[PDB]
């Protein structure tokens, strides 16, 4: 427990779970909504996956 | 059945990267998942083949057999679409690969990690800061020649004849391929299993066929016999001193043909494509997964 | 050439791969025409037959879609050689009998396949509880000791896929099994069928290693040759056959040197460390939900692979 001939500066990172607040102004972004088209992916032998 | 995987890029895409990707339309690309939409990470062979100096081809094979396969048909800015290759469907796969291997009529295609360089089959995407590389698709005999040339350079590395091994030769052109130095534990494990197979071959191999070829070299000269240079090997001399017996030979061949099928399946790494009716004027082939 | 347009109108339109829905609440007739698959069983009237469309050639069409109809293997077995308390979805194994004309075949569940390995030397409690006497099974294989001794037991047993129909006859049982295709039960209330493999004989190989998740995770059955008699293990993997023989050699790496150390292979035929065979594919996500199989007395753990596509293959030797 003697001191060595050198020192150290211990850096670490600490994660903090926050509860954010998002503001956004009116008419900031114009967006086009598409069409919800349905499909068939896989005809597995007992269940078909849409 | 609907096979359409749209891959949304998380950023934009410049016109040079668009024009480079648009030349590679119809080339086979692997995917991470099999779902509807995907992000750009996991696409291509680039996640296992990093931008380094050291490759590892057998790990890319273990990736390629694990992941699915898709064909690149539409590329746009911010999103490019792919068409999956599920077994049971029949696809039109165009020959849009720059080292031009001419395809056989109703032969068999075979996907492949990029043996002719990283920079050769790739697109640099600085915009999404990743790299999409394209797996090579070449016919199955030339694929076997490339695979055995890689393994032969892996075993001859502690010996040295280089350019006689480090360059594939096809009737269209002969091509150089990238030669690494060590495949790590996976290529050595493949060589381990093939060493088991080869050593058990030289256990159970018959002796009457050596007695055939020893007199046959002394009898006949052939292109199957010119590589011995009219010198029977000494192992033929020190094995053919015994007699010949047909019962132990039929006992030996019943394990020889039993093991050679599994040795044939020790070269089926990477998924295989069974093709049909390849037209040499449109460079596309009606092909499906085998 | 105007009848040609009528023929091509009868031939053109595939089932819709895409359909623009607006809401799910309306449930239009177009999306019903998308989601409907023609059945396989209907009542015995002209209206029900014409409505289900069984009489359409090749595939069902009322008066191609990526679906393949299954094929059924029809097997006649002795009522003693099989247990009628078996589950439906259990994979069986026809043994090629050595007579020129038989009529009656010989199939084996992996429970029944266990007691051919046990005698001469949990799971075994349930196995001996189901079949009382091994000697009524150990004569179906006439020369079991020689065939195990010269390591030719893999080429005489071929897999057959899971069972679907088992009529409860008294002397000569007829069972139906799906040797290829979508495994689905032939019951008048069409209910699903789960391939059941007992738990101690089914060791996973994905979690045995412990990112690209594929869809079709195959199921490999594996005969190996041990000094304690041969063993029938089952392996689930999401990889290729090229991958599966390498990783199964790595998995059996202690057992090969075990069999070598206790017994020197004095002849040339004892080198083969059995073989493997792909039994078919299933979905890698909801695969292998664990369940239980209850007899009257006891209960063993058993895996339940659901929605299996049976596809057997030839034997690839392990060494």
């Amino acid at each position: 427990k003697i001191h060595p001939g050198v020192a150290m500066t211990v850096v670490r990172t600490d994660e903090i779970l926050s509860e954010n607040i998002l503001f956004s102004s009116r008419a900031s972004t114009s967006m086009f909504i598409g069409t919800p088209n349905v499909s068939r992916r896989e005809a597995r032998v007992d269940a078909v996956t849409f | 059945m609907d096979l359409k995987v749209v891959v949304s890029l998380s950023s934009r895409l410049y016109t040079d990267e668009i024009a480079k990707m648009q030349q590679r339309i119809g080339c086979i690309l692997p995917l991470a998942s099999t779902h509807g939409t995907q992000n750009v990470q996991g696409l291509g062979l680039g996640q296992v083949y990093s931008l380094e100096t050291v490759p590892d081809y057998v790990s890319m094979y273990n990736y390629l057999s694990d992941c699915t396969l898709a064909v690149l048909d539409e590329v746009s800015v911010d999103s490019l679409i792919l068409t999956k290759i599920v077994p049971g469907q029949t696809y039109a796969i165009k020959n849009k690969y720059q080292p031009f291997f001419q395809w056989h009529g109703t032969g068999s295609l075979s996907v492949m990690p990029p043996v002719f360089g990283r920079e050769h089959a790739t697109v640099k995407l600085e915009s999404n800061d990743v790299d999409i590389v394209f797996p090579m698709v070449l016919p199955t005999p030339i694929a076997e020649e490339v695979l055995q040339k890689i393994l032969l350079f892996n075993v001859y590395s502690r010996v040295v004849v280089h350019m006689h091994l480090g360059s594939v030769s096809y009737l269209g052109h002969h091509y150089e391929l990238a030669l690494p130095e060590v495949p790590g534990p996976l290529g050595l494990a493949l060589l381990d299993n093939l060493s088991l197979y080869f050593c058990i071959m030289v256990t159970l191999l018959p002796r009457a066929s050596m007695r055939l070829v020893r007199g046959l070299i002394r009898h006949e000269h052939h292109d199957l016999l010119n590589l011995f240079q009219e010198m029977v090997p000494d192992e033929i001399a020190r094995i053919d001193l015994d007699d010949l017996s047909v019962a132990d030979d039929l006992s030996r061949m019943r394990v020889m043909m039993t093991y050679l099928q599994s040795l044939a399946s020790l070269f089926n790494l990477g998924p295989r494509l069974a093709t049909a009716a390849y037209s040499q004027e449109t460079l596309t082939a009606t092909c499906w997964l085998r | 050439r105007r009848r040609l347009q009528r023929r091509i109108a009868g031939l053109l339109p595939p089932p819709a791969r895409r359909l623009n829905i607006s809401r799910g609440s309306e449930f239009t007739r177009d999306v019903r025409g998308l989601v409907e698959e023609h059945a396989q069983a209907s009542s015995l009237s002209a209206a029900a037959v014409w409505r289900a469309g069984l009489l359409a050639p090749g595939e069902v069409a009322v008066a191609w879609s990526g679906w393949r109809p299954p094929v059924f293997g029809d097997f006649l077995i002795h009522a003693s050689s099989f247990n009628n308390a078996e589950a439906t979805g259990t994979p069986l194994f026809q043994f090629k009998q050595s007579d020129p004309f038989s009529g009656v075949d010989a199939v084996f569940t992996p429970l029944s396949l266990f007691i051919l390995m046990n005698h001469g030397r949990g799971l075994t409690r349930m196995a001996n509880l189901l079949y009382d006497s091994p000697a009524t099974l150990a004569d179906l294989v006439p020369d079991f000791g020689r065939l195990v001794a010269d390591r030719r037991f893999h080429n005489f047993i071929t897999p057959v896929g899971p069972l679907v129909e088992n009529i409860k006859s008294t002397y000569l049982n007829k069972i139906t099994t799906v040797v290829h295709g979508p495994v689905v039960s032939k019951a008048i209330p069409r209910s699903t069928v789960k391939v059941t493999v007992p738990q101690e004989a089914f060791v996973d190989l994905d979690a045995w290693l412990s990112q690209p998740c594929p869809a079709d995770a195959r199921l490999y059955v594996a005969l190996t040759y041990e000094e304690a008699g041969p063993r029938f293990t089952f392996f689930q993997s999401s990889r290729g056959h090229c991958q599966i023989m390498n990783i199964l050699r790595i998995y059996y790496s202690p057992s090969i040197m075990h069999r070598y150390a206790v017994v020197q292979p004095l002849h040339i035929e004892e080198l083969t460390f059995g073989a493997v065979a792909c039994l078919g594919t299933f979905s890698a996500t909801d695969g292998w939900r664990r369940s239980a199989f209850n007899y009257r007395g006891s209960s063993l753990p058993v895996v339940e692979i659901d929605s299996f596509y049976s596809n057997v293959s030839d034997w690839e030797v392990i060494l």
